RNA sequence: AGGCGAGCGCCAUGAUCAUCACGACACACUUGUUUAAGGAC
RNA sequence: GGUAAUGCACAGUGAAGAGGUGGCAGUGUGCAUCUAAGACUAAAUACAACAGGAGACCGAUAGCAAAGAAGUAGGUUGACCG
RNA sequence: ACCACACGUCCCCGAAUACAGCAUAGUGCUGGAGUACUCCUUGGAAUUAAGCAUAUGAGUAAAGGAAGGAAAAGAAACUAACGAGGAUUCCCGUAGUAGCGGCGAGUGAACAGGGAACAGUCCAACAGUGUAAUUCUCAAAUGAGAAGUUGUCAAAAGGAAGAA
């Protein structure tokens, strides 16, 4: 059997090669803000017009009553992931200030 | 292979080889499938699987 | 520009808007007969996402799908084998209820060719879609030049071989180590892949 | 062959009209019914807008200026083809839904018009929130007819422009006046009011 | 924010969200009472 | 094969514009690699009917059921059988 | 005379239709046959475990839908942790391995490394506003009308080779 026989610290060696470094594309034209500045314009106009869906009335009420470890567990109830929750919390917060 | 055949079973005073299911021709009750049949199959048949070269 | 205003809103299933709309175009769809052609697409951003233009050749139907899982056809329950094989009920269709709209079109309308489906709402009992329709013996889509390739023969009934965009979900193709099933093109082509003997003329 | 009374039509369950033959009246069945239910219902602030439209009296006012700045026809465009360029940049009335959204979004648009009877209605309903937003003054009409009317041409959502000559300019000023009061003036308490069912 | 027994639990009533019967209307749904009858059952 | 879920569905619930993955459940944090929910694509690969060429194959109880007017003579109420 | 190549003629029943469904400005299109090979559904039991119920045979048989000379797939919400590679399909191989399993009987993949053949591109998001510039019909040598603003319209002839 020809398995099995280095330990762990010399499997973890490595050829010492000389690196490139990455090319950052900071830079954002102006074409590219205008567009992103229309998108987000677009995302209020809808607000405006519809308002806001049941369990977000339900979730913005506990905010008020500083209810916090409530408010996150139902929220990770619907949304399934508790990133999604801790994001729409922060959104719906800010929202109300 | 091709045929309808079965066995008539003990208690009809014949060999118990499966037999052709006819009617109206002479060919009704003879002796279908087997390798000791006139017109069945051979034994072992010869087959394309064979290793027919040599290293 | 306007399509992107009529994105956000259409994204916003529970508005007050949406909800009231829902709830009168979902009561006129169910007084119509089971497959009828529209007047136009219901939502003029998705339409023209999938692919679909103003022009003569091309048509909106639609169709609705009754809701929930599908029996096993058996008398009295008596499936006449093992235990393990026994259970009727809670099992659940191999292919997306869409898939079924899609099926029923293409029979109905067998002169023309499905190109995509999209959900225009939802009820206790039905569930309601949209299916892009073109017609292949048309002057005006023989000359065009970006449909005009539905007019090859092999277009002939996508739907009923898991082609549209709607009947392709169950088949479980990808890339990657998560879709080892499909490796070949199919489920029977891995299948035949991976039982079979092979036999060199050296050996 | 007859004409079925309100009653009639109202009373029918059009699930049970089956034959080829009977398909129209199915249809008429549907129509009538739909009435009644959208009736009896409440309206959310931002449909409910669409249900407040010009008299025809200031339609008239408003047609007899614009009618001035009809688009050129087939016929003409051929003919100003075969001379040469000459005089001022013409003012024109311009058409449809996308180029309207972008002189609204340019900051181009000086005034508007929309109609009502749009189905579906998802096309028109944003239209009001962004000319309040942008400060562009708009008024709301019954039909798409009355706007095809304007540019002598096929029904259309809106109508919108972008430049005033001098000789127009008084009646101009009045005929927006006359607008914000009913329009846009009105629009934040219009947004938190529910249409009431119909008497 | 009141009252009782050597700030405690117990007894008063005043604001905040669901919510179970009961009424009275008509719009979903039901029925050849059908230019009609029921009715959120 | 996929093991505290590999893929596919049905009902409830339901996102963000930034998200997905790194074969063992969870929470946090850097790092690497990609961009789903719209479409098209040649060549290299698979195999009947029908035609052509070959063979250490069989030689009229064999070889296809059938080397002649063979799916024929003939038979089943029928499906079918020969 | 006779033969070989093509054409003309081609009774009745049969999808069998003076019909059904459906599209266009209009002309029209589908239906039945075939289905070895390819794609999509539905879904057994004999048998093995020396009994048998999970498991096996097997996502196989059977039954339905559909297409072409091939069909399907296909240009990474991909692998990998190397000093990394780079669409899909096929062959040699990793491998009867990592694992799944009354951990019993039995089942069972992937990347690498060596080759055959090689090719990349479209739609939406996002079309001239000093004028829908776009498609179709009839006339005419320059007019009438239909579709369309709930959005139309984003360019080349051309050739000698190769094979049966």
């Amino acid at each position: 059997m020809k398995i099995n026989k280095l330990n762990n610290a010399s499997k973890a060696l490595s050829y010492p090669v000389k690196k490139l470094a990455k090319t950052e594309k900071a830079p954002l034209t102006e074409k590219q803000q205008r567009s992103k500045e229309l998108k987000k314009f677009a995302m209020s106009i809808a607000r405006e017009v519809g308002g806001l869906a049941p369990y977000e009335l339900r979730a913005t009420e506990l905010l008020r009553r500083d209810e916090d470890k409530r408010c996150k567990k139902f929220m990770k109830k619907r949304l399934g992931s508790l990133k999604m929750a801790k994001k729409k919390i922060e959104l719906l917060a800010e929202e109300m200030r | 292979m091709r045929h309808s055949a079965k066995s008539w079973g003990t208690g009809r005073a014949m060999a118990r080889v499966p037999r052709v299911r006819a009617g109206g021709t002479r060919r009704a009750g003879q002796g279908a499938n087997a390798n000791f049949c006139r017109g069945g199959r051979m034994f072992a048949p010869t087959n394309v699987n064979r290793r027919w070269n040599r290293k | 520009g306007y399509l992107q205003y009529l994105k956000e809103i259409r994204r916003d299933k529970q508005s007050s808007v949406m909800r009231y709309l829902l709830r009168v175009r979902c009561w006129e769809y169910r007084q119509n007969t089971a497959i009828h052609r529209a007047s136009g697409p219901t939502y003029l951003d998705k339409a023209r996402m999938l692919g679909y233009r103003n022009i003569p050749g091309m048509c909106i139907f639609r169709a609705r799908v009754r809701r929930g899982a599908r029996p096993k056809k058996v008398l009295k329950g008596n499936t006449h084998g093992k235990p393990s094989k026994s259970g009727v009920y809670q099992r659940k269709p191999a292919k997306r209820l869409q898939a079924f709209a899609e099926i029923r079109v293409g029979r109905k309308c067998s002169n023309m060719r499905v190109f995509n489906s999209y959900w225009v709402g939802q009820d206790r009992v039905y569930k309601y879609f949209e299916v892009i329709m073109v017609d292949p013996y048309c002057d005006r889509i023989k000359n065009d030049k970006k449909i005009n390739w539905l007019c090859k023969p092999v277009m002939k009934h996508r739907e009923a071989r898991g082609l549209t965009n709607g009947t392709k979900t169950s088949r479980g193709l990808g890339k990657g180590i998560r879709y080892n099933q499909t490796k070949g093109g199919s489920k029977r082509a891995a299948w035949r892949n991976r039982n079979t003997q092979s036999l060199r003329r050296y050996r | 062959d007859i004409q079925l009374t309100k009653k009639q039509l109202l009373s029918m369950n059009p699930r049970k009209l089956t034959n080829k033959a009977q398909m129209d009246t199915r249809k008429e069945v549907i129509a009538t019914r739909k009435e009644a239910l959208v009736n009896a219902i409440k309206l959310p602030p931002a449909l409910n807008q669409f249900t407040n439209y010009l008299s025809e009296e200031d339609l008239k006012e408003v047609s007899d200026i614009l009618s001035k700045f009809r688009p050129e026809t087939r016929k003409e465009r051929k003919q100003r083809l075969q001379n040469e360029r000459k005089g001022p940049k013409p003012i024109i009335v311009k058409q449809g839904i996308k180029h309207v959204t972008k002189l609204i979004e340019e900051k181009k648009a000086k005034f508007v018009l929309i109609a009502c009877d749009v189905d579906p209605i998802e096309v028109v309903l944003y239209l009001p929130t962004l000319c309040v937003k942008m400060g562009i003054p708009y008024a709301l009409v019954k039909t798409k007819e009355d706007l095809g009317k304007i540019i002598k041409k096929k029904p259309t959502t809106c109508l919108c422009l972008c430049d005033v000559s001098s000789d127009i300019k008084s009646k101009f000023e009045n005929v927006i006046a006359k607008c914000n009061g009913q329009f846009k003036d009105n629009y934040e308490s219009a947004m938190k009011v529910w249409g009431s069912p119909k008497e």
